[PDB]
């Protein structure tokens, strides 16, 4: 402005100078600085280079310290001065981050000023033990029919989204994030889910497109986007998931419910492999370090569902894994499959057969299952799952085709649970074995339009009770038969 | 600052500076060579010693030779004077037309555009090619990749894209030859001279050429991509123009990085690649992007080693592209050219809200019928064609007709196939494939759709064969 | 405190701009107008300094009687 | 307006700094006295 | 290595499952009638 750039952006700047313990860069190359000195620096402590850069002290060797650089090592020369910070790596946590795009260290990259964060939180904290947790009961609503019906997800669960490239994993995550809009602006406080999206190793314009999609649907007012893109140093892409997880643990520890998507963890594993090979640590399978399973398990163990003596918070994780040529038996895919509480398998064969989302219901699993569902969706989805199985072994058969064409869904169109259960009702009770599949989606579009235009009271009772009572079942029978007559 | 060479192993030269150790990425000049030998600092080793990477051949380097630090990274001439010229990795004219008289020089090592400079507009770019426009359409300002093994048609397809899009363009174009045949560079130079695109007599040239080919040491093949990037980045930022950036081949960048990483004293990663594969590829690819200061329509040919699409280099370069055109050898054996794999090429603008419901439905129906044919392939191969239902037989017939129709004669192929080059507008593509899907041509033979333009030409060929 | 005073002086000295509104820009005007041009083609082509004109369309109709 | 307010301000923030480096041994005395206050 | 056509899971395994279970579903709904 005209005076507001000196008044406190200068006069208040903490220009103090103090005696600080330092070291000296012996060598620097490929983002790994070997610092002589720093006798009292702690393991995994954040240090600071004389050129404004920052780094984490990973290797504590007898003659030097292996400092990984959070940035570009072009600015660092031999003989530079590395000053301690005294604190292990920590990120700013709070509610102010909601609506911001930050990098792996919590700095704003959307140009909207500093985050007004009061508290900070380590990134390498310990997950809650056995006592602070409780069973995963509340449902996390995605708005996707196949997920919310056959692979339901709870609050506190770790559901893996796994598939090849360009199969629809990011789209599943984006639908899940957009769907929480109805609950977030509503009245019931313990149905609000604050989403978090971690972009690891992605192209920067992809994250720009994603932020545009999430702000077009007004879904950014409750979403944090941590982004360690492909041009960011390997330590930043390795630290992004832990930063995002701490930002979500803030909510989880304070009676609120959060959701975090790691998109994806294959690139975090690759960044960690690079960062550890450059530290001269011996490689393992596929040159990955020995402790990459630990790298992912200590991260996915922090997604918990706390009990009421701890606030009743929650943190649902949705790790993403890319596989090479459908090879699910690789190293990192098998690690993360062993860690998580279920999977959502996507295939390109199903994707090109018109089945979108290409969720393989045969392989998709939810280890919690029915415990993470509403009663009405459970009532319909049991029979729907069994009928879809019966169709998949004999690929009745027309009812199964009708059900699969019912499962198909568009992009960025997350339905409500009430509408979802009404559709799968109209599908499993028999009112669709008369239409030809090439008009099934037409019927559902028109039927949803009609029901949301005329029958808000039935859907309101569905949303209030959670059960499809005999009164509700009869009224829904009425509506579906009359519309089928109209169609 | 003046140092002395203390080690020479291939392309990696160690220098020991008695004072003023140069920063990383600086460009050092070796004293006493017939030509200019530039060493790019890569690491600091301690003991006042740096480990550089030579941009040219290292034969004749003696331990103790003098090396001066220039004080800045490799700087190339940028501007409107580089149009119609050819320059090597370090920015020297290699066309025997004298110096490049520019007013500004830009280092080849710049920071990627930040997050707040990204633009999100995804207008379609029509190419005139059937399979590309139909199933994996390109976008103005997006990043395009043409994958493919050895001898499947990456260069033919990129020359077809140059023929259709480059000379029909308004802005400027940049072709960065990265580790490919020098005779192809000569062919391109002379073709652009005859086509008026490159004009040796005045300043109406529209293409800047940057060439470090497969006869170059690994340092030059690793940095010539950055030289091309820098030229295109000037044309985008300081001119606001809409630039076309063609890179062939972008895999040689990673391959040369691996070759030099062998000697830089680094523990190798998988398939013997550098541990810093994805990070170097990211720091290079995040500069090839459209910002809100200008657009860069990037088409990059990507070689695939041993026809393995899961190799670390192509598997890492997939995540940087807005539209991938994966070529296949199994399809190229059938004479179907271009060999674009229809069930493997994708695009982020294959979106009904963007291309239209008609186009989206035609593309998805073509892909579904091709996937059905692919699923039937096994039974067809073992138990013969007879054991299919007649519905499966109809699906197979329509799918084979669609396969033949996806083929197309290229205008650049007028010298080794004889057939005239067909440029099919988007409407003709959608209409022809919709008609074939509807069954309007279940009486024409499949060899009537092979190597034609619009669908009317397929009908005419069907009539001519009878 | 040569730097306490300088940061408050030089900015107060930057208030000596009423004669030159861009704090002695001395360049970048040649590319500043390119920025708004890129910004203008983002909002269209009309002169956004005046009120917008209008032309209101009418629906397409037929005769719908018993033929 | 926000476009002009941004670039003009960042040009402003660049003017002052390459101006102060253009613009004194009391600092070396001030550094000696400020060093004794560390204790 | 018998049963490999079903262990693979290609086209000849899916059709094995289909053939076998349609035959046995017919036989099952017929045997439920005789009871
Ligand atoms: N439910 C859907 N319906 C229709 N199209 C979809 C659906 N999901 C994804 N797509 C489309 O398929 C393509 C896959 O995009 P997406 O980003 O979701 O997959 P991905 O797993 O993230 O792959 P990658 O990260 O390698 O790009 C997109 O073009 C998208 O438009
Ligand atoms: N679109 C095409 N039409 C006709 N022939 C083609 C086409 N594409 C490739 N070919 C043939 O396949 C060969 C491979 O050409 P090229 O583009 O140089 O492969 P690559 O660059 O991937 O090694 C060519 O010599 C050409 O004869
Ligand atoms: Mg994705
Ligand atoms: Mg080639």
């Amino acid at each position: 402005e005209m005076s507001s750039i000196l008044e406190e952006r200068i006069l208040g700047a903490d220009t103090s100078v103090d005696l600080e313990e330092t070291g000296r860069v012996l060598s620097i190359g490929d983002g790994i600085a070997r610092v002589h000195g720093l006798r009292n620096v702690q393991a995994e402590e954040m240090v600071e280079f004389s050129s404004g850069l920052k780094g984490m002290s990973l290797n504590l060797e007898p003659d030097n310290v292996g400092v990984v650089v959070f940035g570009n090592d072009k600015l660092i020369k031999e003989g530079d001065i590395v000053k301690r910070t005294g604190a292990i790596v920590d990120v700013p946590v709070g509610e102010e981050l909601l609506g911001r795009v930050v990098d792996a260290l919590g700095n704003a990259i959307d140009g909207k000023g500093p985050i007004g964060s009061k508290t900070r939180r380590r990134v390498g904290l310990k997950a809650p033990g056995i006592i602070p947790r409780i069973s995963v009961r509340e449902p996390m609503q995605t708005g996707i029919k196949a997920v919310d019906s056959l692979v339901p997800i709870g609050r506190g669960q770790r559901e893996l989204i796994i598939g090849d490239r360009q199969t629809g994993k990011t789209s599943i995550a984006i639908d899940t994030i957009i769907n929480q809009k109805r609950f977030n602006d509503g009245s019931d406080e313990k149905k609000k889910l604050y989403c978090i999206y971690v972009a690891i190793g992605q192209k920067r314009s992809t994250v720009a497109q994603l932020v545009k999609r999430l702000t077009d649907a007004d879904a950014m007012k409750y979403t944090i986007v941590v982004s360690a893109t492909a041009s960011d140093a390997a330590p930043l892409q390795y630290l992004a998931p832990y930063s995002g997880c701490s930002m979500g643990e803030y909510f989880r520890d304070n009676g609120k419910h959060a959701l975090i998507i790691y998109d994806d963890l294959s690139k975090q594993a690759v960044a960690y492999r690079q960062m550890s090979l450059l530290l001269r640590r011996p490689p393992g399978r596929e040159a990955y370090p020995g402790d990459v399973f630990y790298l992912h398990s200590r991260l996915l163990e922090r997604a918990a569902k706390m009990n009421d003596a701890f606030g009743g918070g929650s943190l649902t994780a949705l790790p993403v894994i890319e596989t090479q040529a459908g090879d699910v038996s690789a190293y990192i895919p098998t690690n993360v499959i062993s860690i998580t509480d279920g999977q959502i398998f996507l295939e390109t064969e199903l994707f090109y057969k018109g089945i979108r989302p290409a969720i393989n219901v045969g392989l998709s699993v939810s280890r919690v299952g029915s415990a993470a569902q509403t009663r009405a969706m459970k009532q319909v989805a049991g029979t729907m799952k069994l009928e879809l199985a019966q169709y998949r072994e004999v690929a009745l058969l027309s009812r199964g085709v009708r059900l699969t064409e019912l499962l198909k869904q568009g992009q960025y169109s997350p339905m409500a649970i009430e509408e979802q259960v009404a559709v799968i009702y109209a599908g499993v009770r028999g009112y669709l074995d008369k239409l030809e599949p090439s008009k099934i989606t037409k019927f559902e579009n028109a039927f949803l339009s009609h029901v949301v235009s005329q029958h808000q009271a039935l859907l309101g009772t569905i949303r209030a009770d959670g059960k499809i009572s005999e009164q509700s079942d009869a009224k829904l029978k009425e509506i579906v038969t009359n519309f089928l007559a109209g169609f | 600052a003046t140092g002395r060479i203390v080690a020479v192993i291939g392309a990696v030269v160690d220098v020991q500076f008695d004072e003023g150790l140069p920063p990383i990425l600086n460009a050092l000049e070796v004293q006493g060579r017939e030509t200019r030998l530039v060493l790019e600092v890569a690491q600091h080793l301690g003991e006042s010693t740096v480990r550089t990477i030579a941009m040219d051949g290292t034969e004749g380097l003696v331990r103790g030779q003098k090396v001066l630090d220039s004080g800045a990274p490799i700087k190339i001439p940028v501007g409107p004077e580089t149009l119609g010229r050819i320059m090597n990795v370090i920015g020297e004219p290699i066309d025997e037309r004298g110096p490049i008289k520019t007013k500004q020089f830009a280092p080849i090592h710049a920071e990627a555009p930040e997050f707040m400079e990204m633009s999100v507009e995804q207008e379609i770019l029509v190419t005139g090619i059937k399979v590309v426009d139909l199933l994996a359409p390109y976008a103005k300002g997006g990043k395009i990749g043409l994958f493919g093994g050895a001898g499947v048609g990456k260069t033919v397809l990129i020359m077809e894209l140059i023929n259709n899009v480059a000379k029909a363009h308004g802005g400027y174009s940049v072709f960065a030859g990265v580790g490919e045949r020098t005779r192809e560079g000569n062919d391109l130079y002379h073709e652009m001279i005859e086509s008026g695109v490159i004009n040796l007599k005045d300043a109406t040239s529209k293409v800047a050429l940057v060439y470090g080919q497969m006869n170059e040491p690994p340092g030059a093949r690793a940095r010539v991509a950055l030289t091309g990037l820098t030229v295109a980045e000037y044309f985008r930022d300081q001119e606001g123009q809409d630039v076309l950036l063609f890179i062939d081949n972008i895999f040689r960048f990673t391959q040369a990085g691996s070759e030099v990483s062998a000697l830089l004293g680094r523990i190798p990663s998988a398939v013997g690649y550098q541990p810093t594969l994805a990070t170097d590829m990211g720091t290079m690819q995040e500069r090839i992007t459209t910002t809100k200061k200008g657009s860069i329509t990037s088409v990059q040919a990507i070689y695939v080693p041993a026809d393995d699409l899961t190799d670390p280099a192509p598997a890492t370069t997939f995540a940087h592209l807005d539209a991938t055109t994966v070529l296949s050898r199994a399809i190229a054996e059938l004479g179907i050219y271009p060999a674009v794999d229809p069930l493997d090429s994708t695009s982020r603008i294959m979106d009904p809200n963007i291309v239209g419901s008609e186009h989206y439905d035609v593309a998805r129906g073509v892909q579904k019928i091709l996937q059905d044919y692919k699923s039937l392939q096994d039974i067809i191969a073992i138990l013969g064609m007879d054991e299919l239902s007649e519905e499966d037989k109809l699906t197979v017939s329509r799918a084979r007709k669609i396969q033949r129709f996806l083929s197309q004669p290229f205008q650049v192929a007028e010298v080794f196939t004889g057939h005239m080059g067909k440029l099919v507008p988007l409407k003709e593509t959608i209409k022809g494939f919709q008609q074939i899907l509807a069954g309007e041509y279940d009486h024409l033979p499949e060899q009537a759709f092979y190597m034609v333009g619009p669908i009317e030409e397929a009908v005419a060929k069907a009539d001519k064969l009878a | 405190q040569k730097l306490f005073v300088d940061k408050i002086r030089e900015y107060k000295s930057k208030r000596q701009t009423s004669g030159g509104p861009v704090d002695a820009s001395s360049e970048y005007q040649q590319e500043l107008e390119r920025e708004l041009f890129k910004l203008k083609q983002m909002f269209g082509n009309a002169d956004m300094n005046t009120f917008p004109t209008f032309k209101f369309e009418d629906p397409k109709f037929e005769v719908i009687e018993k033929p | 307006q926000n476009m002009m307010r941004r670039k003009e301000q960042e040009h402003m923030i660049n003017w002052v700094e390459k101006h102060v480096v253009q613009s004194t041994i009391a600092k070396c005395i001030a550094d000696l006295k400020l060093l004794a206050k560390k204790a | 290595g018998a049963g490999s056509i079903r262990e693979a899971g290609g086209a000849f395994g899916k059709r094995e499952q289909a053939e076998e279970e349609r035959y046995f579903r017919a036989q099952s709904r017929e045997q439920l009638a005789a009871l």
